[PDB]
DNA sequence: CTTGACAAAAGTGTTAAATTGTGCTATACTGGGAGCCGTCACGGATGC
DNA sequence: GCATCCGTGAGTAGAGGAAGCACAATTTAACACTTTTGTCAAG
């Protein structure tokens, strides 16, 4: 529709960073060592970053396209396309503030 | 076919063993066969005695002796099962309790040491490897001038690599002599006080110079006690740590006096004694005993520095690129260095184990864990820069690989930070390092070759032989000397005329410290052995080298390594004389051990009964695949009942003909332009070469597949593959493997395999399709191995390894592995690369039928046409002289040996051409034929060009043209002669490894990358071509906006665009408009991870969403 | 975090840098809730600042963070965008592309200035979607899917396929490129002529602009797809339309070597 | 004022083209604090976004040209 | 060299305008199946096939030949673009 | 404890947590010194932190202890046999409940992932990640055959009646993406369950009859 | 390249950079070493 | 098109067995360890 | 005027490449049983 005519770059506030994210990463876990599935609250969680295959939740209650825009009430995973996993961000809440090294060195 | 030899110089010694740099160094390190009590303190024996004994500080672990066991598997078994050819190592240790006095001895297993093959290589994980020698600066004491300020010098002390820090001694402008250690500069008097030096001692010896000694006479620290000075020095070295004497003496003693930490080296100690004129007891800077430090080298180094600055006649600066200051580390030393590294780690785990856990009940075996030692050795032989994949395209390739010298590697220089001076040809390179053989590009001058007569001595310095000259007569006594020793004499050239042993010339060309001079015979002290000692083995194989420019001689010697073996390979018509020794030392052929009689001859083995009565059977390697894919086999050359002498040839190896190196063919060459098919190095050949199987070679390719255990189920190698017709499964046997002898083409199945399908419900459209035809979906899918595009041939071998087989170490989860070998026979074709020994190369551009080729008046056509425009600007005239001599041999039926710089000259070549004309033309007259009408026309022009003498008869003028290497040549297309006489002769041409069959590739669509979603790279991956920045600039300068946009979006990473473009074309439509590339979306996300807000706007500054709303929180 | 064909896993360096920061952040929370002394708390906070520095820009301040058992520094976000190997110069200013090939070059003296010689085998792969449509238009294949199976196996390709490939390329041009591309004449457009063999035939008079000869040189091939792309290549980029030098204005395609010698 | 080619190119108005040349950290940190806006004027900026470059056939001087035949032109003008 | 390239370059003020006119005309021919051509039957480009002579399938070749006859009109702001395609589609369904 | 997956400063901070716990539980009535008791708690915290943070793919504490015991056993057998043991020797020394299959599975679990950024070769312009294809997004070839199949399936369904096609699409799941029960289709049209079965089966017979007369649908199978 | 007035829309900046840079590179690959390339860079 | 069936495929508690998470150990023990120069050379910008 | 710090160095191709133990919480698998859903035979 609309065409891109300009690109702007600026600083990001803490309040803007929290509006980007779909959840907070609380654990350093990647995946289960036996089932090879992402762990809850980890760096690959489906409830934050989206489903791994199209229109399929973690628990398996939903498996088809008809429930588009729906969130499972059991696993908490949105039923949508798996390509959102390239675009959805998370965030980490620090216990104490830290400086950005670009604006220091 | 007889052989004629030229030359005058008589060599007094033959060439040394050409692989002795590898073989002799690794034997000295191992000392495998020397009895333990007679072993000398070198190699790994010296490493055992350096780390041991290990003391807790009351438990002592000591070393007694070691031994090496027999290898577990033979060499051919290791190659087939991907093993390492090695031997177990055992150490005999004893534990002593100091408090009690009880001793226990046992033998502990330490691991495996790789073993070197007879030709000088290793088998690491089933692959052949070569350890390349390293050159580096020798340790010692050196004096160089100050670049910033004239009249000042710097003294350096350099240990072995990673065996101590460098020490600098400089006179500061203020007059204080300073010592710099680890980027920290402190006055020398502080440390010189620690060595118990007083004010009366220093001024006695160094006070004979002037103002310099005054800078060493500070009274602030002179009265200070050595213990107080020791602590003060410790604070400067590492400030912050608590000053304690127990910690202070540990740091100072461990920095310059601990033999386990500082090592000057045998070469470094020898250099220091020669220069400073002292004698060293050890290999450290200072010696610690009786609770005090005693000086060993610091005082003599300081005296040389002061006297050099003062200007005494006997002291001079050092040249760091002088070959007397550079030394070679061979395979034995490089291996032993890592053996000592891993042994120090083992002693570190022994100490932590003997002070914690069952101290009263200990055994030597329970203390020792050999895992650190095996990891050090394994890392060296696998992931070292000096351990390289062996080059074995032909036997000459592997010989050169073993004589290469590299300045790179761990502890060496870097490719990017190396300057001009380190890359130059130094004057001391003469007779030690070849001046012409080196790679062009970023590695020029950093990788070199050993000279043919050179050898590395025990300390690592290269020596070259010279003949002693006394009183004007030359003796046969030969002395090997280094560059530093060579500088003291006047050395005559090898071509100096002699009357027996007496020098005959009044004026002699000689060198004095590297520069040419003219001297009298009574001033000569040494003489060169032969011209061959200046160059390497590759350069010594080029005849008429004296007529070639060095820039083109570099190409010729390098490209002999890339020649592939031929099924009808033959030895060159013109040889230098090194062809026999190259085949002999490569160990590729088979020779008789002593006199005997041949009993059995076969294509697989030969049996010889020797005169002592014993029978020896020799198996033959047949159709073996090398690291580069070329076939290596041995062909017998004897018959049953034939008597043989000691050293007689039994079987030819690859690229050899009756014991001579054979890298190509001998062809008939004409030098003339031909219709533009010779344009800019292109080459025209005849179809007659293909008809008689010239330039035909055999290549073998290997393919592999695995059957694994998965969660869904195990993969199975089977013939029953779903949805496949009988035409596809015709050549597979009952086990799913292709039968031996089958002919395979791209798309043909080699091994059949099935895998369990992942759980995924099908798409609705497929579900209706399966309902219509009444077909039930299967639970497995096709995952078989097929021939890649552009490949194929004949199946000649299969190998099947299964879990549990003896010697087979498969990775966890792998059930079995199947390997298939495919062989093809390659004939010469358009696009193949050819070369000669003088640096002339080019690709084949045209193949002509025989009736199209130019031919001699007797009907003989030529084989190859070369453009004369490639000669003049390259200045490689050796190929012209080889052609002239090959023309004489074509009619006389003989071959020649012309050594380099002493060989065939034009008067001798013209005397041979006169004899060849008598059979080339005297034959015609007897048969009843005169002079052709067409030859009279060419002769008429030839005297207008000033080529023949006016007034002579036609027969006399044809002979005048023959002595210049020219003949009258007819055109095959018209039958009329070329208007001028053409140079025609015989030349030796090689077929190189680079063939167009292995290089042609194309792609429409294929695999894509994970993160950027762009096409992969490389033909092996079926990847696309890189369209880089400079290519984008060219499209911008053309104004092709739409062509540039397609490559950026529709053909690389616009996922939606590339799907729509493919569907439009198969429907007969024009491709649609592209969209945002995916790599730009990645850049925006990666910038957001850096807490930067990047936003795309429109004309009104309103935001534009490029993520389709997929990343917006509702 | 992907599983390779053999069952082994592969992961990026950013995952290890995130794990370090999360571990230190969680430990600081527990230490604060336990009333730890200020010496322990200050140590944790100094470690947390350094962990963030490594994630953003590893090696800018202090010693680089390395993966245990190795000395290779971990790749941070700043390393991903900067340098010759970074995101800008490697993936945005230049890319790898579809519909492209490569082979050795030989001389064709019989060609016209606007022609080149292209192997049949290369052209079959380069113009594959066009050929699939053409095969179905005739009776060679019933549909596009059946056409693609026929080309997979070499022994299943019939003689009529080569006739169809001749009508596909009628009037079209390709792009030939030799590296290094020093000026814009390192890319030129040619009308392909299908040949037997595996090497590309090049006109004698365009070798000076390419700085090309015949001792081993290789060249690349590209296919413009749309009508805009074909029209630009046939009008602006054609070899026969670029005879003078953009730098000096002197003839660049001109007689050379043996052509001069004969004349 | 006179400056060299490197300094002249790094002080350009567009941050996308300056950050893709050299000194990326310094260029990006200065643009973000100022809130700079890139107007996509030159060639490098449009290449990065995959747009049609404003040169050659992509220039506004020739980009909007129309082509029509007489039969369709007569019908439109007469009916208007 | 393309036939009549010298005359084609002389018909436009800028060489890039000629490429724009050619590319847009070829799209028109492809979209209507060559039924809107201004060429006479004896002027149609041909290609030689094993079965006989047939029409040239290359639309870019057709566009260049049509532009040499002088029967095409090109310029800026000639007609509204939506009204151009509607009439051309009605004339050539 | 250095060299086991954690940095020296990480080990120190994990040991400081054990020292805090020891202060809480220490008893001075027993007349033992503090370092005698605190050493137990300091070592435990460091050891537990190694088993929980040293691997990218976390492995439970009990399984980590099995992997460590399995490595000690193979090292002891290696120095006794003069060679690397087979899986059958390892299982026998481990004890009851262990066979060669369990040894191989445990070793497969204990494998660490490799970095995508690890170089290969000497020059630093080639990395592991450049040789790994992506197999999640469909290829351009696979996307086109999906749409070609749908277009051909739509033209075949036009030969059917209005309800025969509509019932078939609901049952097969072509409209909503999910199949619907015979009863669910019945509720949409107001008809019984068994009625759907016969009408859905009839439409299939007509499709099979046309299919044999055109062969426009077999290649997609 | 055409010996005629330049047409509006040509990227003359890119052509200038390629015209200056090309002879310097080919000369090095084939005096340009001393008082050649270094003098041009300094200017 | 509608009833009666009829077994089958799928759904639903219940529970024992693998599997995983966590606390604890009382002689006395109290500041690390690896490096280690053909250290790359030159220009620009900053701070004294 | 000088010492200190920091970023820069051509392109494409290849081809190898070291703790236990006890016990509580939690997850999973096995097993029945109830309910839902097609087929078959009428009709
Ligand atoms: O490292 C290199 C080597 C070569 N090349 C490229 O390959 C070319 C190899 O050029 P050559 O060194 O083969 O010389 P030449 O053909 O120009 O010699 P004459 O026939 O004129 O005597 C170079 O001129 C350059 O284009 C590189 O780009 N980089
Ligand atoms: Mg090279
Ligand atoms: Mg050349
Ligand atoms: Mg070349
Ligand atoms: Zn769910």
């Amino acid at each position: 529709k609309k065409e891109v005519r300009k690109v702007r770059i600026a600083l990001a506030s803490p309040e803007k960073i929290r509006s980007w994210s779909y959840g907070e990463v609380e654990k350093p876990e990647t995946i289960n060592y036996r089932t090879l599935k992402p762990e809850r609250d980890g760096l690959f969680d489906e409830r934050i970053f989206g489903p791994i295959k199209d229109y399929e939740c973690a628990c398996g209650k939903y498996k088809r396209q008809r429930f588009e825009g729906k969130v499972c009430e059991r696993c908490g995973v949105e039923v949508t396309k798996s390509i959102v996993r390239r675009y959805r961000m998370g965030h980490i809440e620090l216990a104490t503030p830290a400086a950005h090294i670009w604006f220091v060195k | 076919m007889e052989i004629k030899r030229f030359g005058r110089i008589r060599e007094v010694i033959p060439l040394p063993p050409l692989t002795e740099i590898q073989v002799e160094s690794y034997r000295r390190a191992l000392q495998a066969d020397v009895p333990p009590e007679k072993r000398e303190n070198v190699g790994i024996q010296a490493a055992f005695r350096e780390t041991f004994p290990i003391e807790e500080e009351g438990l002592v672990l000591d070393f007694l002796e070691y031994r090496l066991g027999e290898p577990p598997f033979p060499q051919d078994e290791c190659r087939e099962k991907d093993l390492t050819y090695q031997a177990p190592l055992y150490a005999r240790l004893q534990l002593i309790h100091k408090d009690t006095g009880l001793i226990k001895e046992d033998e502990v297993f330490l691991g495996h040491i790789p073993l070197m093959t007879e030709d000088g290589s290793f088998i690491i994980n089933g692959a052949d490897r070569v350890i390349v020698s390293q050159i580096h600066r020798s340790p010692g004491v050196y004096f160089t001038p100050d670049p910033a300020r004239p009249g000042r010098y710097i003294a350096s002390i350099i240990p072995l690599p990673k065996r101590g820090p460098w020490i600098d001694l400089e006179v500061e402008p203020n007059g204080v002599v300073s010592m710099k250690v680890n980027k920290r500069k402190f006055p020398l008097v502080l440390l010189l006080r620690v060595l118990g030096y007083d004010q009366e001692t220093l001024a006695r010896e160094l006070g004979a110079y002037g103002e310099l000694v005054q800078g060493l006479m500070d009274e602030s620290v002179f009265a200070m006690r050595p213990e107080e000075a020791l602590i003060r020095l410790f604070t400067l070295l590492r400030p912050g740590d608590p000053p304690k004497r127990d910690k202070a003496v540990a740091y100072v003693y461990g920095l310059i006096a601990d033999p386990r930490r500082y090592d000057l080296g045998e070469a470094g100690r020898y250099k220091a004694e020669e220069k400073l004129g002292i004698r060293l007891s050890g290999r450290t800077l200072a010696r610690f005993e009786d609770g005090e430090f005693k000086d060993e080298v610091f005082l003599p180094t300081l005296r040389y520095l002061f006297a050099l600055t003062a200007g005494v006649p006997g002291h001079e600066v050092d040249d760091i690129d002088h070959l007397g200051n550079r030394r070679i580390r061979t395979v034995g030393e490089l291996m032993t260095d890592q053996f000592r590294v891993g042994l120090a780690r083992l002693a570190r785990g022994v100490r932590e184990r003997m002070l914690m856990g069952s101290e009263d009940s200990l055994t030597p075996a329970k203390l020792v864990n050999s895992r650190p030692l095996e990891a050090a050795i394994r890392e060296f032989f696998s992931r070292s820069q000096l351990s390289q994949f062996k080059d074995e395209t032909n036997p000459l390739s592997s010989l050169r690989h073993k004589r290469r010298i590299s300045a790179l590697g761990p502890g060496g220089l870097t490719r990017e930070r190396a300057g001009f001076d380190v890359r130059d040809v130094h004057r001391t390179h003469y007779g030690r390092i070849c001046p012409v053989e080196t790679p062009e590009g970023a590695n020029i001058g950093l990788i070199t070759s050993l000279a043919a007569y050179a050898r590395v001595d025990e300390l690592g310095f290269i020596r070259t032989p010279y003949r002693r000259v006394v009183g004007g007569v030359v003796t046969d006594e030969v002395v090997y000397m280094t560059a530093t020793e060579e500088d003291r004499y006047t050395i005559a050239q090898a071509n100096t005329p002699l009357e027996g042993n007496r020098i005959a010339a009044e004026r002699v060309v000689a060198r004095r410290k590297g520069e040419p001079v003219i001297v009298s015979p009574e001033e000569v002290e040494f003489m060169d052995v032969s011209p061959k000692q200046v160059f390497s083995v590759n350069t010594n194989l080029i005849p008429f080298l004296e007529h070639d420019d060095a820039n083109r001689a570099l190409m010729g010697s390098n490209m002999q390594t890339q020649a592939v073996p031929l099924i009808r390979a033959q030895a060159p018509v013109v040889m230098t004389g090194l062809e026999e020794r190259v085949v002999r030392d490569s160990l590729a052929a088979l020779y008789a051990e002593e006199d005997g009689e041949v009993a059995k001859v076969d294509g697989n083995r030969i049996v010889v009964r020797y005169e002592d009565g014993r029978l020896v059977e020799y198996p033959l390697r047949r159709f073996y695949r090398s690291n580069q894919g070329t076939a290596l086999d041995q062909r017998p050359r004897v018959v049953v009942g034939q008597r043989v002498r000691k050293g007689d040839l039994l079987a030819d190896g690859p690229a050899s003909e009756n014991g001579f190196l054979a890298l190509g063919q001998n062809v008939l060459v004409a030098i003339m332009p031909f219709d533009g098919y010779n344009f800019e190095d292109a080459i025209v050949i005849s179809e007659e070469l293909l008809k008689r199987d010239f330039y035909t070679s055999i290549h073998i390719e290997r393919y592999e597949i695995e059957a694994r255990d998965t969660k869904l189920g195990p993969e199975r190698i089977t013939r029953d593959i779903p949805h496949l017709s009988e035409a596809a499964l015709r050549d597979l046997d009952e086990e799913g493997v292709v039968r031996i002898g089958a002919e395979v083409k791209p798309g043909d199945i080699l091994v059949g395999r099935t895998s369990f399908k992942g759980e995924s419900e099908p798409t609705p459209e497929e579900r209706l399709l399966r309902s219509i035809f009444g077909e039930k979906a299967r639970d497995v899918k096709d995952t078989s191995l097929r021939v890649p595009p552009g490949e194929g041939g004949i199946v000649v071998r299969t190998v099947r390894l299964r879990r549990g087989d003896p010697g087979v170490e498969l990775k966890p989860g792998v059930r079995e592995v199947v390997r298939v070998y495919v062989a093809q026979k390659r004939k010469l074709q358009v696009g193949d690369k050819l070369a000669n020994r003088h640096g002339n190369k080019g690709v084949v551009a045209k193949i002509l039928p025989v009736e199209d080729m130019p031919h001699l008046p007797d009907g003989t056509p030529v084989d190859v046409i070369l453009n004369p425009l490639g000669v003049p600007s390259r200045m490689n005239l050796g190929q012209i002289l080889e052609t002239h001599l090959g023309l004489a041999g074509y009619f006389l039926g003989q071959r020649y040996i012309s050594p380099i710089f002493d060989g065939a000259k034009e008067p001798e070549i013209k005397e041979l051409l006169a004899q060849a004309f008598e059979v080339y033309f005297g034959k015609r007259k007897g048969e009843g034929f005169g002079v052709d009408k067409r030859e009279v026309e060419v002769l008429r022009r030839a005297e207008k060009l000033g080529l023949v003498t006016p007034g002579k008869t036609p027969e006399e003028q044809l002979k005048e043209l023959f002595l210049q290497g020219k003949v009258v040549l007819y055109d095959g297309r018209t039958g009329e002669p070329i208007e001028g006489p053409i140079v025609v002769g015989q030349m030796f041409i090689m077929k190189l490894y680079h063939m167009v069959e292995d290089k042609m590739h194309a792609r429409s669509t294929g695999p894509y990358s994970l993160i950027t979603q762009q096409p992969l790279g490389g033909k092996a991956q079926f990847g696309g071509q890189r369209f880089g920045e400079m290519e984008v600039w060219a499209l911008e300068a053309y104004g092709a906006a739409h062509t540039l946009q397609e490559m950026l979006t529709l053909k690389s990473d616009d996922i939606e665009g590339r799907n729509a473009a493919y569907e439009a074309i198969i429907k007969g439509e024009d491709v649609p408009e592209p969209s945002v590339p995916e790599s730009f979306r990645v850049l925006v996300k990666e910038l957001q991870a850096l807490a930067l807000d990047v936003q795309t706007l429109d004309e009104k500054d309103n935001p534009v969403d490029i993520f389709e709303g997929l990343a917006s929180k509702r | 975090m992907v599983q390779v064909d053999g069952g082994r896993f592969a992961t990026s360096d950013l995952n290890d840098l995130y794990r370090r920061l999360i571990n230190r952040n969680n430990r600081l929370k527990k230490l604060l809730a336990q009333g730890a002394p200020e010496i322990i708390i200050r140590n944790e906070k100094r470690m947390l600042q350094e962990a963030v520095d490594a994630l953003l820009d590893n090696g800018r301040r202090g010693a680089p963070v390395t993966n245990p058992g190795s000395d290779r520094p971990l790749r941070s976000l700043t390393d991903i965008l900067s340098g010759k190997q970074g995101r800008f110069r490697q993936n945005l200013l230049g890319k790898r592309v579809d519909y492209s090939g490569r082979s050795v070059i030989v001389v064709g003296p019989q060609l016209k200035l606007h022609q080149c010689g292209l192997p049949k085998r290369m052209a079959l792969e380069l113009f594959k979607p066009f050929l699939l449509k053409k095969m179905e238009e005739k009776g060679i294949a019933p549909n596009v899917k059946a056409a693609r199976r026929m080309l997979e196996r070499q022994r299943d390709i019939k003689d009529e396929v080569w006739d169809a490939l001749e009508e596909v390329i009628h009037g079209k041009v390709v792009l030939l490129n030799r590296a290094p591309t020093l000026h814009r004449l390192g890319i030129q457009a040619f009308q392909p002529v299908l040949v037997e063999g595996q090497s590309i035939q090049l006109h004698p008079l365009v070798c000076e602009a390419f700085n090309a000869d015949f001792d081993g040189d290789q060249m690349a091939v590209h296919v413009p797809l749309s009508s805009f792309a074909q029209a630009e290549a046939r009008i602006q980029m054609l070899s026969a339309h670029n005879l003078l030098s953009p730098a000096s204005g002197e003839p660049l395609a001109k007689p050379s070597r043996d052509i001069i010698l004969g004349l | 004022l006179l400056m060299g080619v490197t300094k002249s190119a790094l002080s350009t108005k567009s941050w996308l083209s300056a950050a893709s040349f050299q000194n990326t950290t310094h260029v990006l940190t200065e643009a973000a604090i100022a809130g700079k806006k890139d107007e996509l004027i030159g060639l490098k900026e449009n290449v990065i976004l995959g747009r049609l470059i404003p040169a050659g056939t992509g220039s506004d001087f020739v980009r909007f040209t129309q082509v029509v035949d007489q039969k369709t032109l007569k019908a439109i003008e007469e009916a208007r | 060299a393309e036939p009549g390239i010298d005359k084609l370059f002389g018909m436009v003020d800028s060489k890039y305008r000629l490429t724009v006119v050619v590319a847009k005309r070829a799209q028109q021919l492809l979209r209507h199946g060559f039924k809107n051509t201004v060429l006479e039957p004896e002027e149609r480009p041909k290609m030689q096939t094993l079965e006989g002579l047939f029409d040239d399938p290359n639309a870019v070749t057709w566009a260049m030949k049509e532009l040499l006859t002088g029967r095409l009109v090109f310029g800026e702001n000639l007609v509204p673009e939506d009204r151009l395609q509607k009439e051309m589609e009605r004339l050539y369904p | 404890y250095t060299g086991r997956g954690l940095s020296f400063l990480d080990l120190i901070q994990e040991g400081n947590q054990g020292l805090i716990r020891a202060v809480e539980k220490f008893e001075y009535k027993r007349r033992f010194k503090f370092s005698t008791y605190a050493t137990w708690w300091i070592r435990q915290a460091i050891n537990r932190a190694i088993a929980d943070q040293a691997r990218t793919i976390r492995i439970p504490v009990h399984m980590v202890e099995t992997i460590n015991k399995l490595s000690r056993t193979a090292r002891q057998l290696q120095q006794e046999l003069g060679r690397e043991p087979t899986y059958e020797e390892i299982a026998e020394a481990m004890g009851p409940g262990w066979d060669a299959k369990r040894v191989e599975e445990t070793l497969k679990i204990a494998q660490e992932p490799v970095s995508l950024e690890t170089p290969i070769g000497d020059e630093k312009d080639s990395f592991y990640g450049d040789f790994i294809p992506d197999e999640h997004l469909p290829s351009p070839v696979d996307a086109a055959t999906q749409s070609l199949l749908s277009e051909e399936l739509e033209k075949a369904l036009s030969k059917l009646s209005e309800r025969e096609a509509m019932v078939l699409k609901l049952r097969k799941g072509l409209i909503d993406g999910r199949e619907h029960t015979l009863e669910e289709v019945g509720a949409f049209f107001g008809v019984t369950r068994e009625r759907i079965r016969q009408i859905e089966n009839k439409a299939l017979r007509k499709l099979k009859y046309h299919e044999s007369r055109t062969r426009k649908l077999r290649d997609f199978l | 390249s055409m010996a005629r007035p330049v047409s509006i829309g040509e990227a003359v900046g890119i052509v200038a950079a390629q015209s200056i840079g090309e002879p310097g590179t080919q000369l090095t690959m084939r005096a340009d070493i001393t008082q050649g390339l270094p003098r041009v860079i300094e200017l």
